[PDB]
């Protein structure tokens, strides 16, 4: 493919009044575009939205076979091994939460409470799965049982402060300042 | 090397009575005529030979990171050339986009 | 966190003119900043903002230390 | 009661709601010095006593809500302009904790408002800047004393007989 | 091209072949007005990239 855009002639560009102090505006623009640490937030948000779901849904398919050690009936004698096969279908990560010890629903956990109380700024991970169990018999017959598992919370994943799953992402600078966070 | 005519394997070289015999693991045996009289070889100064820099010298006028010199090309009469310095003897070659090459290349 | 009450070096009462000096500064800067955004003011490369006559009109002497500490002191209210 | 009070007194939300309540006089300006004062401040801020809180399962539904409801639609650029930012920030924080409808658009609207406000505050934080101008030009001085390469005549190193110079004789006048 | 035209005139016995050579010019398209527009907040690095004035370079492309 040929490039399309043709710029004006370089003979007519007027730059002789550019001072080396004017060239600091280019550095200003570069730093404003990239931020100073914006790559960290972008990388963590990519891990949250795209990375972990991909890893769980594609790189953790389990397919193993174990010898049947149950030998109490005729079918138990015929059965030789069982094939355990499952994969996860849904992966979600939420914002950090805390119980509050009221025997009530979960509430939001702000970063300053985590810092003071020695808690972890970790958001829950919800997973769903499909399980297939296949049992094999001496003659060569097999039996297959399938189950589908509703979403459940497995553990919590650490949340980068200031990232998408951080609670200081839906707050303003004044609200950040008033919940004990460094607004700057 | 020698390639077997049936299994296309690399036949083993043996020497008998002034003849080179190639024996394969399939039992095939052959005699070399002339092209198999090379037991071993070695070339020196491999990092400075002409065949090492052929692609580089061909691409030199188009690489914008090469040193340019204010000299007229005798072929296309362009007024600058590309100067490159190869080897530990610091051989200087002037090349041009048209195809001109000092050292007659 | 504020302009000091007295000059750090010689002890002249710099602070009694601090508040006034602060607000006057803003007005003076509002006269010269032009179309440049505020946070890019220390990057303009065309600004020439001189506070000499303002500090003189405050009555503060021509001492290096006093004007240094008056001009350069950061205000915590402006960053928090 | 005591464990719940210790749990909630360490919540930044509690401090923010207590500050908002102190601003408009709903609770005393000093920290509680008696258990009665602490109970009253908790009832005012959280909206219910500790015993009626755990009884049930709501927590954020009745947290203080500022008394003066200014008009935040003048935050459309159109005392004020800083009271509005503070009160609207607290109100939007409370809306966030309650998962209120249309929260995500109002948050961006207030973000633009407070970005303009921060532009003003960055104007207030400016201490001045100066550029030394070259009088010959009218902009920042580009005059330097840097080295400038210049091909000198070859006679500065060799004589008319092809020999280098040896500057080892000193002439004194 | 100007070098080629000067050569074509020189080979034809012309005594004013040197007049056909133009001077070389290299420059950046960044102007003082762009520097002022950056400070006014109306020009960003993305606009400079989109206008072909600057581009991103990696150590292997460097
Ligand atoms: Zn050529
Ligand atoms: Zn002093």
């Amino acid at each position: 493919l040929r490039p399309q855009i043709t710029y004006g002639p370089i003979e007519t560009v007027d730059n002789e009044e550019l001072t080396e102090a004017d060239m600091l505006s280019f550095i200003s623009a570069a730093v404003n575009s990239t931020g100073l640490i914006g790559y960290n937030i972008k990388s963590f948000d990519d891990l949250m939205d795209n990375g972990i779901p991909q890893i769980v849904k594609q790189m953790f398919n389990v397919d193993i076979t174990y010898k049947d050690q149950r030998d109490h009936t005729e079918i138990d004698k015929l059965r030789e091994s069982v094939q355990i096969q499952f994969n996860f279908t849904d992966v979600n990560i939420e914002r950090p939460q805390h119980r509050n010890y009221s025997q009530g629903n979960k509430i939001n956990l702000l970063p300053n409470k985590a810092r003071l109380c020695g808690l972890s700024y970790s958001g829950p991970v919800n997973l769903a799965a499909e399980v297939i169990l296949t049992a094999h018999y001496s003659n060569g017959r097999q039996e297959v049982k399938r189950a589908s598992i509703p979403p459940f919370q497995v553990s919590t994943f650490p949340i980068m402060r200031g990232s998408n799953r951080c609670h200081t992402h839906h707050l303003s600078k004044t609200a950040k300042k008033e919940i004990g966070e460094d607004p700057n | 090397m020698k390639i077997c005519k049936a299994c296309s394997s690399c036949m083993v070289r043996t020497y008998v009575d002034g003849n080179i015999i190639f024996r394969c693991s399939c039992g095939e045996s052959v005699q070399g005529d002339s092209q198999n009289l090379l037991v071993s070889s070695k070339v020196y100064h491999t990092g400075e030979m002409e065949d090492k820099y052929k692609i580089f010298i061909k691409n030199a006028p188009f690489d914008p990171t090469n040193c340019q010199i204010k000299k007229d090309c005798p072929n296309c009469h362009l007024d600058y050339l590309t100067q490159i310095c190869i080897g530990s003897q610091k051989i200087i070659i002037l090349v041009c986009r048209c195809g001109y090459m000092s050292n007659r290349g | 966190m504020l302009i000091p009450v007295v000059c750090f070096t010689c002890g002249f009462p710099i602070g009694t003119y601090a508040a006034i000096f602060d607000k006057a500064r803003t007005e003076y800067i509002k006269t010269k900043m032009g179309g440049t955004l505020p946070q890019n003011i220390p990057l303009d490369a065309s600004l020439q903002i001189e506070l000499k006559d303002l500090i003189t009109a405050l009555g503060i002497p021509m001492r290096v230390c006093c004007r240094t500490h008056l001009i350069t002191t950061l205000d915590y209210r402006k960053y928090y | 009661t005591k464990v719940l009070l210790t749990e909630i007194l360490l919540d930044p939300m509690y401090d923010y709601a207590a500050t908002v309540a102190r601003i408009d006089g709903s609770i005393p300006m000093h920290k509680p010095r008696t258990p009665k004062e602490a109970e009253y401040e908790f009832k005012t801020v959280i909206g219910r006593t500790p015993a009626e809180l755990l009884s049930q399962k709501e927590f954020y539904d009745k947290i203080y809500t500022s008394k003066y409801r200014p008009d935040f639609t003048q935050l459309t650029r159109l005392e004020k302009t800083s009271t509005l930012i503070y009160l609207r920030a607290y109100e939007l924080f409370l809306k966030y904790l309650q998962n209120a409808p249309n929260f995500n658009s109002e948050l961006a609207e207030f973000k633009t408002y407070e970005n303009a406000y921060g532009e003003q505050k960055a104007l207030l934080a400016q201490q001045g800047f100066y550029n030394i101008f070259d009088p010959n030009t009218g902009r920042a001085d580009q005059r330097t004393r840097l080295f400038e390469y210049k091909r000198l005549p070859i006679s500065t190193l060799y004589d008319e007989r092809g020999l280098p110079h040896k500057w080892t004789i000193y002439v004194y006048k | 091209q100007a070098c080629y035209k000067a050569a074509e005139a020189r080979k034809k016995g012309d005594k004013d072949w040197e007049k056909h050579k133009i001077p070389f010019i290299q420059n950046t398209r960044f102007t003082p007005q762009m520097a002022k527009d950056i400070l006014a907040g109306t020009l960003t690095l993305e606009d400079l990239v989109a206008q072909g004035i600057c581009e991103f370079i990696t150590p292997e492309e460097a």
